[PDB]
C-alpha cells in the first residue's frame, strides 16, 4: 500500500533533513535501496532509516542505553516481518494493546525510531478501523494519537479521529 | 528577578516543578524558610499554590505551560481546581480517580499534545495524596494514571525536583 522508498522520503522530513535522496527498489518484495554517499549501497527499510537518523544527528532515536537499543531493534525487526498483516491484524492489535498499557512509547518512556516506524507501518490499518474497535484497542489508540501529533512526524499522512474524553 | 520562597517542611511540589520548568524563560530564584509564596513586584505578591503556577505559566510564554487554544487554557484551569478540591482531601476518591483514569485513557498529557500546568499540578497533588500511595503499595491502581504518573516521574526536571525535596 505504501512503498518503502515512499516511506523513507517521508522519514527524511520527519527527521528534519533538508536533502532528499534518490531511492531505488530491488525485486518483487520491492526492498528500498540507497546508492550511497558513504560506502557500499544501503538496503532495507530499517537500515536506511538508521542512516538517516544518523545523518540528522539524532542518534538518541535508536536508544541510549544498551537495553533501549535492543528494544529499538526489536520493534524494527517486528516492522519488517509482522507488519509489512493480511488475514488478521487484530492479533497484532490485541498484543500491542497489552504491551502498551504501561508505556507511552514502544521503548519504555522514550521516543525512538520504533515509534515513527511502527506508526507509519500501522497507519493504513488504524485508518480503516471503526469507532468501536478504537475503544477495544484503547492503548493503541492512545499511542497512535500521540505519534500523529508528535512534532514533524505526520507530514501529509491522514489524521485518524480519537474521541478525547 | 522574581523569587519564590518555599515552605521548607512541605515544599509545594508542583510549584518548583513549574519553576524548574520555567528557568530558561525568566530569571527565577528559589529560597527556603517561612512559607511558600512568590514575589514578582513585591508590592504585588501571590501566596497560594494555583496562583503561582498560573502566574509563572503566564509570564514565561516562551514555555508552553499554558497551552495553545483558549479551550486548552480553560482545561488547564479546570485541572487546577479539580486537583485543589477533589485531590486535596479524599472523599469519593474512587470516583475522583476513576475520572482521572478515565480521561487519561486517550491522552499522553492531560493537555493533548504537551506538558502543561494541568500535569505538573495534578501529579504534584497525587504524589502528596497518601490514599493514592496506598493504591501503589497494594498494586491496585488505575492503569492509565500509573503510566502517566510514571512517565512524568521519570522525566528530567521531575527527577531533579525529587532529589532536592524528598
Amino acid at each position: 500500500h505504501m512503498a518503502a522508498a515512499a516511506e523513507l522520503s517521508l522519514l527524511e522530513k520527519s527527521l528534519g533533513l533538508s536533502k532528499g535522496n534518490k531511492y531505488s527498489a530491488q525485486g518483487e518484495r520491492q526492498i528500498p535501496v540507497l546508492q550511497t554517499n558513504n560506502g557500499p549501497s544501503l538496503t532495507g527499510l530499517t537500515t536506511i532509516a538508521a542512516h538517516l537518523v544518523k545523518q540528522a544527528n539524532k542518534e538518541y532515536l535508536l536508544g541510549s542505553t544498551a537495553e533501549e537499543k535492543a528494544i529499538v531493534q526489536q520493534w524494527l525487526e517486528y516492522r519488517v516481518t509482522q507488519v509489512d498483516s493480511k488475514n488478521d491484524i487484530h492479533t497484532l492489535l490485541k498484543d500491542l494493546n497489552s504491551y502498551l498499557e504501561d508505556k507511552v512509547y514502544l521503548t519504555g518512556y522514550n521516543f525512538t525510531l520504533a515509534d515513527i516506524l511502527l506508526y507509519y507501518g500501522l497507519h493504513r490499518f488504524i485508518v480503516d478501523l471503526t469507532v468501536q474497535e478504537k475503544e477495544k484497542y484503547l492503548n493503541v489508540s492512545r499511542w497512535f494519537c500521540h505519534i500523529q501529533h508528535y512534532p514533524g512526524i505526520r507530514q501529509h499522512l491522514s489524521s485518524v479521529v480519537f474521541i478525547k474524553n | 528577578t522574581l523569587s519564590l520562597t518555599v515552605n521548607s517542611g512541605d515544599p509545594p511540589l508542583g510549584a518548583l516543578l513549574a519553576v524548574e520548568h520555567v528557568k530558561d524563560d525568566v530569571s527565577i530564584s528559589v529560597e527556603e524558610g517561612k512559607e511558600n509564596i512568590l514575589h514578582v513586584s513585591e508590592n504585588v505578591i501571590f501566596t497560594d499554590v494555583n496562583s503561582i503556577l498560573r502566574y509563572l505559566a503566564r509570564v514565561a510564554t516562551t514555555a508552553g505551560l499554558y497551552g495553545s487554544n483558549l479551550m486548552e487554557h480553560t482545561e488547564i484551569d479546570h485541572w487546577l481546581e479539580f486537583s485543589a478540591t477533589k485531590l486535596s482531601s479524599s472523599d469519593s476518591f474512587t470516583s475522583t480517580i476513576n475520572e482521572l483514569n478515565h480521561s487519561l485513557s486517550l491522552r499522553t498529557y492531560l493537555v493533548g499534545n504537551s506538558l502543561s500546568l494541568a500535569d505538573l499540578s495534578v501529579w504534584a497533588t497525587l504524589k502528596g495524596n497518601a490514599a493514592w500511595q496506598e493504591q501503589l503499595k497494594q498494586k491496585k491502581a488505575p492503569v492509565h494514571v500509573k503510566r502517566w504518573f510514571g512517565f512524568l516521574e521519570a522525566q528530567q526536571a521531575f527527577q531533579s525536583v525529587g532529589t532536592k525535596w524528598d
